[PDB]
C-alpha cells in the first residue's frame, strides 16, 4: 500500500501538526 | 566518464558502501562493504579464481567463499580490503577515478580519529585523489533532512550516535554514544532463529540472516501487545523462502529482534534503549535548546525503516519528556541513504570548497593532518 | 530392419530431441511457476501485511 | 539390427512416451501453470486495481 | 596415430581401460582391464599359446583362460597386471611408447593413496615416463560434460564415489562414498539367474552374465509398477543369446540388477543407494553452493547406459531436493567415456602443463610425490 | 530398587546417556544413545528376535543391525526412541520407575525450544513422572567443578556450546554455539582412514571408527611438528585391533582428527576453531568479567579427554588472550561426568526443590512451561 504509506505519513503529520496548533491555541492562554 | 571535476562521495559503512557525485541527490549504486575469499582447495585446472572478491563479486560466489567486512562498527581497520572495495565502487560503478575528483567520506562525531586519518592516507597515496574531506555523519544526516537543529538519531549498521546540533553547533558533551546497531540485531535474529529450530552460525546463513531481517522485521508501536499475539497465533507469522528452497516461518522473533533497540538487555547490553539516549542527549542541553530539539528528533541510517520505530520513539520520548512542549520525529523517505544525500549537499556547497585538504598540504604534514583540516 | 530402425532411431531420437525441449519447457514452466507463485505470494503476503502493519490510515 | 531395433523401437516408445508423458505433464503442468498464471497476476492485479480505489478514502 | 610429443591420457577401472592421445574426444584403444591364464593342460606341440593373455586377447582365447581383473573397488591391487595393460595398450595398440610423451592416470580423491603412488611408479620406472600426474575423475568428468560446477555420480564397476565439486573447488567434507557399483549388479544378477534355472559361475559364465546385464537391463522408471507387470507377463522378457547357441530369457531381473543402485540390500549393503548418496554429497555443501549442484547433478561412469536410470534419477532426487530450485540431472554422451575425454581435455590445457611430476622429481622424491604434487 | 523418591539425573546425548540417581556422585547406568533394527531376512524361526534393540542390547546383537542415534547435534529428533532408550534405562538398568522419581534431563543454552518441551512431554504423559526440570549442561559443569564462575566448553558429541556464567549469571550475549563436534571427528577419521586403505562406512565400521578415535587419537601441544615426525616415522604409529582379528595401523591421523577442533576446515567448517571460541566467549563478557572467565575455562563433556588438551587449549587461549592476565584450565578426572554430576548436585538440592515444574502446571500450561520454569 504505496498510496497509503505515503497518505499515512501526510494525514499522521497533518493531524499531529493541526493537534498541535489546536493544543497550542488554547494552552497559550 | 564524468564531464566536471565534481567531489566523489561515499560513505563506507560495516555494512553497505553508497557512492555517487556530489551534486546528485542519492548514490548511482549501492553494494555491501565486502571482500570474500575461497575457503576451499581448487582442484580444476584453467579455472580463472581470484585470490579475492568485492562487493558484488563477494556475495555471488559466495558459496565457497568466506565474507570480511573491513570496516568494525564505523571504523576502517582492514584498509587492504577497503582500498579494493573503493576501487571496485569507484571504477566498475561509478566509472570515475580519484585522481581526477576531490573526494568525501565520513564518519561519527566521537568516531576514533584512526579512522579519519587512515581514510585520508589511503585516498591520498594509493588513489592519488587531488583532495580529500572527512565529514561529520551528524553533520551529514541533518543536511540530508533540512535541519540546523536536531538530534541525529542514526542507528544503522555499525554504531547509533545520538548527537545534538542546535543552529549548526556541536553540543558534544550530551553526545550518548552507543553500541547498539544493525549489526548487532543480524546475530541476535541468528540465535532467536536457532531456538525455532533453524541454526544460522556460518557467513552463508548470516547473509541469509541479514536477508530475513531486512524483508520481515518491524519494531511494533506497542512491543508487549504485539509480542502476546505473535506469541499466541499464526496470523502474526510470516514465511521467508531461503536460497536453497528452505522456508522458514518467523512469529515473535520478527519484531523481538528489532526491540532491542529498545530493550538492549536482549543481547546483553547495559543500556536504556535509544529513546532514553536520544531524551537524554536533550536534557543535558539548556532550556532554550530542548523547545527545539524534540520537536526535531531526526532519523538516518537503517533500522529507521521499521513500521513503529518513528513512533515507538517519539511515544516513550514523549513518555518521559515534559507537557506543552511538542516531541516530534522527523523520518523521510530518503531512509538509510540520506547520509549519502547530505555528503552531497556537503561536496557541493560553495562555502565547503575552502575545506579541503589538497595533496599538498597532506604530503607535507602527512594524514594526521585530516585532524587539524577537517573538523 | 535397417528402416524401421532409421525410423525408430527417429522416432527415438525426435522424440529425444521434442522431450529435450519439453524439458526446457518445463524447466521455463517452473521458473514461469515459481515467478507466479513467488510473485503471487509477495503481493498477496506484502498486502496482508502491508495493511496488518498499516493500519493506522 | 533386430537389437538396436528393438532398443530403438523400446526407446522410440519410450522417447515418444517420454514426449506425450511430458506433453501431458506439460499441459497438465501449464494448464494448471495458467490457471495459477491467469489467477494470482488477475488476483494480485486486481487487488492492485482494487487498492489505487481502496486507498481513495 | 599421433604426430606431436602430445600427453596421453588413459582412464583405468575394474572394468575397462580407456586410453589415447591427449586432443582428441575419445580413447583410441579400449581394453577389458583383465589378464587371462590357461587352466588347461597342453598336449599338442608347436602350437604358440601364451602364458599369459591380455585385454581382447584374454577375452578373444577365455575358453580355456582364467581371467582376473587388476583393480578392486577403485584400486590397484595388482600392478603387474595394469604394467601388462598398459604395455599392451600403449606399444601395441596405441603404437607409443610413453618414454617420448607425459602421461596422465585418473581417480576420485578419496581413492586410497597407495593406488596413486602405483601409478605414478609404475609408468616412471617400468615405462619411463618423462612425466605423471594423476587426475580427480571428478575434475574429469566436470570437463568433458562442459561443468566447473556440479556432482559427479561415478556409478562404474569398481565404487560410486559422489564426488561434489563448485566453482572448480573440492567440498571433501561431502564425498559420499558408496560401497555399489556395476561389478556387484553382476553379482547380484549371477544369484537372480540361478533362481530361474541357469547356473553361472565359472569365467566364461561370469563374462556372460556381465554381457547380458550390460545389453538387457534398465533400472524402471518406476520399480513396483514394472515388476507387477514383469511378473504377471511374458511380454516383458528379453531374450539373450547364450555364446552356444542356448538361450535364456529374462522378465523382472531384468530391472531388479540395477534395482540394487535404488536397493543396495539387494546386496547386503547398509544403504539406500545412488540417488541417497547424490542427495547427502549435496545435502552436506554449503548452503550457497546447493543451488547450483542441484540443477548440475552430473552422471559418469558406466551404468548410467541404463534408459531407464535417466529419469528413474532426476524422479529420486527431485522428490528429495529442495522446493522453488531448479533440480536437474545432466546426463551426457560422454558418459562411460567421460573421464578419458576429460583427461584429454586437462591434458591439452596450456594451464595445465606446469602440473606435471618430472621424471627428475619422481626419482629424487619416489612415488610418494604424487601425494604432494597432484592434489 | 531406591530407597529414596530421589530424582534421577539423566544426561542424554547425541552419543551416549549417563543416568543414576541424584545425590550420587557417579552414574549408574550408562548407556549409547541407540536404538538398532534388524536388516536381514530371518532363515530360522523360534529365535526371539526383537523389533528394536537399545542401548547395550543395540550394540551386542549389532552384526545384524543398523543402528540409529535418536540425537543429533544436541536435539531429539525421534523421540519415540527416546522412550524407549528411556524405559530401559529407568526400569530395567536403574530399576526405577519414574512415577516417584521427578528426573532432571540436560540441554545447551541456545538449543532449540521443541526440544526442552518435548522432553517435558513425554516425561509427564508417557512416564507419568511426578514433577520435571531441564537443566544447562554448563550450570552442572560449574556445581561439579566447585565454581560459580567459568567457561563451560561442553565439546561433546553434538554440539560444542562454548556458553560463559559470571556469579551463577548467565552472560547469553557471548555465547558462541559451534557446528564442530565429537560425531565429526569420528567422520573425517572415516575418511583419512579410507586415504589408508580401510574405509568404514556401514554401522559395525562407524561403531569401530568411533572406538578407535577414543583410544588413539590426541592433540598434544604442536600439531606441525607432531605431523612431521608422524608423517615421517613409523615410530608415532599405534594399532588398533578390529573386531574379527585383524588389524588397522594408524599414524598422523591419530592426531589430525581432533585437530579439527583447532583446524575446522579439515570438515569443510567455516571456523576458527575451539579455542577461538573459547576466547571470544571470554571477550565478549565485560571487562571486569574477563578476569575470572580468564582464569575459570572449564573442560565439560567428550573430547576433553583427547591427551594434551586441557594444556593445548590453555596454550591456544594465552595465544590470543592479553598478556599479564592469567589464563586457567580447569580439567580434573571427572572430566566428561561433570554434567551427571553437576545433575545429582542440583537436582538434591534444598534450594532448588521450587525449581521443579510439578504435574499440575504441567497440564494446566502444556510442555512450553519448561521454558518459563527451569531458569
Amino acid at each position: 500500500m504505496d498510496a497509503i504509506k505515503k497518505k499515512m505519513q501526510m494525514l499522521k503529520l497533518d493531524k499531529e501538526n493541526a493537534l498541535d496548533r489546536a493544543e497550542q491555541a488554547e494552552a497559550d492562554k | 566518464d564524468e564531464d566536471e571535476t565534481t567531489a566523489l562521495v561515499c560513505d563506507n559503512g560495516s555494512g553497505l558502501v553508497k557512492a555517487g557525485f556530489a551534486g546528485d541527490d542519492a548514490p548511482r549504486a549501492v553494494f555491501p562493504s565486502i571482500v570474500g575469499r575461497p575457503r576451499h582447495q581448487g582442484v580444476m585446472v584453467g579455472m580463472g579464481q581470484k585470490d579475492s572478491y568485492v562487493g558484488d563479486e563477494a556475495q555471488s560466489k559466495r558459496g565457497i567463499l568466506t565474507l570480511k567486512y573491513p570496516i568494525e562498527h564505523g571504523i576502517i581497520t582492514n584498509w587492504d580490503d577497503m582500498e579494493k572495495i573503493w576501487h571496485h565502487t569507484f571504477y566498475n560503478e561509478l566509472r570515475v577515478a580519484p585522481e581526477e575528483h576531490p573526494t568525501l567520506l565520513t564518519e561519527a562525531p566521537l568516531n576514533p580519529k584512526a579512522n579519519r586519518e587512515k581514510m585520508t592516507q589511503i585516498m591520498f597515496e594509493t588513489f592519488n585523489v587531488p583532495a580529500m574531506y572527512v565529514a561529520i555523519q551528524a553533520v551529514l544526516s541533518l543536511y540530508a533532512s533540512g535541519r540546523t537543529t536536531g538530534i541525529v538519531l542514526d542507528s544503522g549498521d555499525g554504531v547509533t550516535h545520538n548527537v545534538p546540533i542546535y543552529e549548526g553547533y556541536a553540543l558534544p558533551h550530551a553526545i550518548m554514544r552507543l553500541d547498539l546497531a544493525g549489526r548487532d540485531l543480524t546475530d541476535y535474529l541468528m540465535k532467536i532463529l536457532t531456538e525455532r529450530g533453524y541454526s544460522f552460525v556460518t557467513t552463508a546463513e548470516r547473509e541469509i540472516v541479514r536477508d530475513i531481517k531486512e524483508k520481515l522485521c518491524y519494531v511494533a508501536l506497542d512491543f508487549e501487545n504485539e509480542m502476546a499475539t505473535a506469541a499466541s497465533s499464526s496470523s502474526l507469522e510470516k514465511s521467508y523462502e531461503l536460497p536453497d528452497g528452505q522456508v522458514i516461518t518467523i512469529g515473535n522473533e520478527r519484531f523481538r529482534c528489532p526491540e532491542t533497540l529498545f530493550q538492549p538487555s536482549f543481547i546483553g547490553m547495559e543500556s536504556a534503549g535509544i529513546h532514553e539516549t536520544t531524551y537524554n542527549s536533550i536534557m543535558k542541553c539548556d532550556i532554550d535548546i530542548r523547545k527545539d530539539l524534540y520537536a526535531n528528533n531526526v532519523m538516518s541510517g537503517g533500522t529507521t525503516m521499521y513500521p513503529g520505530i518513528a513512533d515507538r520513539m517519539q511515544k516513550e520520548i514523549t513518555a518521559l519528556a515534559p507537557s506543552t512542549m511538542k516531541i516530534k520525529i522527523i523520518a523521510p523517505p530518503e531512509r538509510k541513504y540520506s547520509v549519502w544525500i547530505g555528503g552531497s549537499i556537503l561536496a557541493s556547497l560553495s562555502t565547503f570548497q575552502q575545506m579541503w585538504i589538497t595533496k599538498q598540504e597532506y604530503d607535507e604534514a602527512g594524514p594526521s593532518i585530516v585532524h587539524r583540516k577537517c573538523f | 530392419l535397417s528402416d524401421k530402425l532409421k525410423e525408430a532411431e527417429t522416432r527415438a531420437e525426435f522424440a529425444e530431441r521434442s522431450v529435450t525441449k519439453l524439458e526446457k519447457s518445463i524447466d521455463d514452466l517452473e521458473d514461469e511457476l515459481y515467478a507466479q507463485k513467488l510473485k503471487y505470494k509477495a503481493i498477496s503476503e506484502e498486502l496482508d501485511h502491508a495493511l496488518n502493519d498499516m493500519t493506522s490510515i
